[PDB]
RNA sequence: GCGGGAGUAACUAUGACUCUCUUAAGGUAGCCAAAUGCCUCGUCAUCUAAUUAGUGACGCGCAUGAAUGGAUUAACGAGAU
RNA sequence: GAGAAUUUGGACAAACUUGGUCAUUUAGAGGAACUAAAAGUCGUAACAAGGUUUCCGUAGGUGAACCUGCGGAAGGAUCA
RNA sequence: CCUACCAUGGUUUCAACGGGUACGGGGAAUAAGGGUUCGAUUCCGGAGAGGGAGCCUGAGAAACGGCUACCACAUCCAAGGAAGGCAGCAGGCGCGCAAAUUACCCAAUCCUAAUUCAGGGAGGUAGUGACAAUAAAUAACGAUACAGGGCCCAUUCGGGUCUUGUAAUUGGAAUGAGUACAAUGUAAAUACCUUAACGAGGAACAAUUGGAGGCAAGUCUGGUGCCAGCAGCCGCGGUAAUUCCAGCUCCAAUAGCGUAUAUUAAAGUUGUUGCAGUUAAAAAGCUCGUAGUUGACUUUGGGCCCGGUUGGCCGGUCCGAUUUUUUCGUGUACUGGAUUUCCAACGGGGCCUUUCCUUCUGGCUAACCUUGAGUCCUUGUGGCUCUUGGCGAACCAGGACUUUACUUUGAAAAAAUUAGAGUGUUCAAAGCAGGCGUAUUGCUCGAAUAUAGCAUGGAAUAAUAGAAUAGGACUUUGGUUCUAUUUUGUUGGUUUCUAGGACCAUCGUAAUGAUUAGGGACGGUCGGGGGCAUCGGUAUUCAAUUGUCGAGGUGAAAUUCUUGGAUUUAUUGAAGACUAACUACUGCGAAAGCAUUUGCCAAGGACGUUUUCAUUAAUCAAGAACGAAAGUUAGGGGAUCGAAGAUGAUCUGGUACCGUCGUAGUCUUAACCAUAAACUAUGCCGACUAGAUCGGGUGGUGUUUUUUUAAUGACCACUCGGUACCUUACGAGAAAUCAAAGUCGGUUCUGGGGGGAGUAUGGUCGCAAGGCUGAAACUUAAAGGAAUUGACGGAAG
């Protein structure tokens, strides 16, 4: 048949499959800086997946600066940057870390605050 | 020959020529212009001698908004007339599609009365 | 025939660039530990019962450089691992 | 006359082993390039006619953005 | 299916074969539809049972719970040797974002075995989880007391309507669930349903989540200070933060709320319906031509193909039972939807076909589909009239009836007119129609087949040979003989009818409407289109010689050139390149491109009366040929100017501009590479719509030129082609502007954010520099076009 060569829409995500989230055993906990318009050291982790086996960097927001996501943490990894564009301040991250989840539930939640959860 | 045809008579009505001056003769010109006469879109017509082919005469009366051809002569059905009548005529109630039916060249709603399919030539509204 | 001494970039670490002395005046395209390397089992990957060859580079160039020429690049041998 | 077991011969299906050839993936000496990022080095190329009008194609040469030969364009006003 | 032998074919750019990927359909999601994306559950079909092999048993198997040998795994074992395969249910381990009990049962339905009745991890049920939909839904009433602000009315005294608070307020009523008792249906089990009375307990079984700068309903105060933090986008946080954090303060929805996945919509952003290309991304450098796609035109039926509309299955409605619009079953009708392939009927569109025709001689013989009009009948609409159901006319559509008519020929003085003949064939059945009981004939309906004759072929007619069929005469009953009819082959005279071949004229009028669409021959004509061979002039340079003493450059300068006589002035000789003026708002060539004069070979365009073949045409991926300049190879040549290279000057530097010299190039033949901001930034071809200049042809009964008068002219009217172009109304567009780049078709090319990139890699071409074809990771939130204001200039006035 006829058509010009159309490419289907591609999410800029190195994990694939048909899965929302993913487990990952982690290497290190980093604290990287950012691009031009904003300062502050923003926290990240080097998540290596089990099923897919890809190296990704993920932003860990939390009300805990040195919150527990260590070297060998079984952390759950979601989207945010898969959904929408990738983040402006600290580029490279396009994955956000989920709280208290997975099989083992090692990575902790937002602490020192007593507004409703999230 | 099809392209030019309905554009010449349309531009005549746009400016407001009382008679329009058109010409050819062999055997796909004049009886849908009698369907136009029945519907009250044009008036009278006659024939004048030439050296080769012929000369027509058509009397107008300031009716045509846009007529034009359907340049590929597509197949119309006795159900799907109005898929074309949607885009061909921007108005419904006004205008008609001229089908080249199996029962000669006639109107589209007349074609549903006979229950006859065919091809298409042009629109008038 | 084709240079020395001195000072200098966040931070381990380096010298872009700048000054000064000296002489007639101080080198490009491209490549490197050599039929040439004091220093050197240098430094790294792969191979091997050990394996420095096979083959992968490192930069720590005693002392690479366009006509008695760099460089593109197929065929052929009682010649070399 | 029949059944079991043994031997010889014919034809069929597919596996296993060895060699050659092609594609893909991983490890990898080694080699070339890009993107992002503060400060620097050297020149003023581009930007007003930026004080030699620019840019693009192509060829040669230079520490360096570059300079020069040749052609053309308006991406200099006006239809050069 | 298989082998032996023989032939050499078969398939393929309408995509073979290979590689990668994938079960397929009914269907499911989204959408207005077109379409796009999927193939879970259900249902139908195929294929598979640790791996690989083979067989038996049997009607059915090369067999999940069958068998044998072999291999790998894990297991038992007296070590001799055996026994195994959860892609059946429940469950274990591992994988993962992640998905449920080692439950109950044969009652009901269905399958298996005379019935009883037994078996079923099929199935009918239960348990687990907001997983989703759904309903109840996140709660709502009659009555009374008091306080505050707003509005209608007011006799101003109050009264009415009406609710963010408040009170041990009062009367209460109400579900969901448990428990005791009664009553009910199926049971093998777990949990029992429904109504009423009485007592007790709990209570509409605890309401949370998200947002508050714009997009997107909703702001204030504290605290923190680029930190802690939030971020889908653009962004916010470094002291007065509606964006962080907490409060109170608001908005929206609610048993769900937010996030994440992924498809579709938004998206007319892959355009079939339904997209752009002068300047934003986009016409291939230009010609030419094959396959392919498309097709001016008269009259026709058949054949072929495309496209319906109607009937077959399912659902709803209709009917019966029933409380029912639940649901089930049967029959019929209507309506809607689906699988997209076959048959048949009915009207098309596109596709295909000839004046004429043996000859002395006579010229001989014969004819049209259909359209249109009229009349009758039938249907629908509207008007008048009836509570509503009747009537006359017009018009639409369908059917029937209908000839005048058309034509080849004769007789006529001509001719009116008249006389004769014709307007398809065959077969079976069913209906109606002359005379008769019928038969049979004619017409209509439906099919099949074919659609100018005289070389040729068929029939009639005659002869002869073979075969078939019927009747008669005979028969030692096989057969012979005669006659009639049909069919096949062959021959001849005459009569009648049918195919096929060559060549030419005209364009008539009815179905898209001011149409000569393709190639030239004949005769005149223009041009810097091409290649070669000659020739002329000016300027420059070099060489030789005379008369005569310093020049050349620049902003100043110097390198440089001169007393060994330069510049120069004149004469003489030589070598190469270019052609001032004419020269243009000019012409030619499809584009690249083309300037002295003359000659030869040789091409194309435009005009004119015509003559003439008769769609021959248009366009065209691939393919073929041609190619400015720069570059390369081999052999020549080098006057005039010069990349590279060498000196002088300038400057902070000056590897440049400037000045003095000078190499390759620049020129030439042959061969190659093949590109340019290769341009009108606008594809080719054909028809519609007001207004210059150059070339051809015609006219100007008048005037001028002028002595081979050719004035080719002057100057004016037109009529055609090219159309430097100018200028402009309608109209279009985002606008500048265009005058089609407005607007239309047939066909071909091309675009889908910027950077990465015309790069990487492979293929292909090249002698080599390099050309052609041609991405992604990743980065980012914009790049870009049209149009404006103002500052500035070693810009102007």
């Amino acid at each position: 048949n006829y058509k010009k060569r159309l490419l289907g829409t591609a999410f800029k995500s190195s994990p694939f499959g048909g899965s929302s989230h993913a487990k990952g055993i982690v290497l290190e906990k980093l604290g990287i800086e950012s691009k031009q318009p904003n300062s502050a050291i923003r926290k990240c982790v080097r998540v290596q997946l089990i099923k897919n086996g890809k190296k990704v960097t993920a932003f860990v927001p939390n009300d805990g600066c040195l919150n527990f996501v260590d070297e060998n943490d079984e952390v759950l990894l979601a989207g945010f940057g898969r959904k929408g564009k990738a983040k402006g301040d600290i580029p490279g991250v396009r994955f956000k870390v989920v709280k208290v989840s997975g099989v083992s539930l090692l990575a902790l939640w937002k602490e020192k605050k007593e507004k409703p959860r999230s | 020959l099809l392209a030019d045809a309905l554009n010449a008579i349309n531009n005549a009505e746009k400016t407001g020529k009382r008679q329009v001056l058109i010409r050819p003769s062999s055997k796909v010109i004049i009886k849908f212009l009698q369907v136009m006469q029945k519907h009250g879109y044009i008036g009278e017509f006659e024939y004048i001698d030439d050296h080769r082919s012929g000369k027509i005469v058509v009397q107008l009366n300031g009716r045509l908004n846009k007529c034009g051809v359907i340049s590929p002569r597509f197949n119309v059905k006795i159900g799907d007339i109005e898929k074309w009548t949607a885009n061909l005529l921007p108005a419904r109630q006004f205008g008609y599609v001229i089908l080249t039916t199996s029962a000669g060249i006639m109107d589209h709603e007349e074609a549903r009365r006979k229950h006859v399919s065919g091809k298409i030539l042009g629109f008038v509204y």
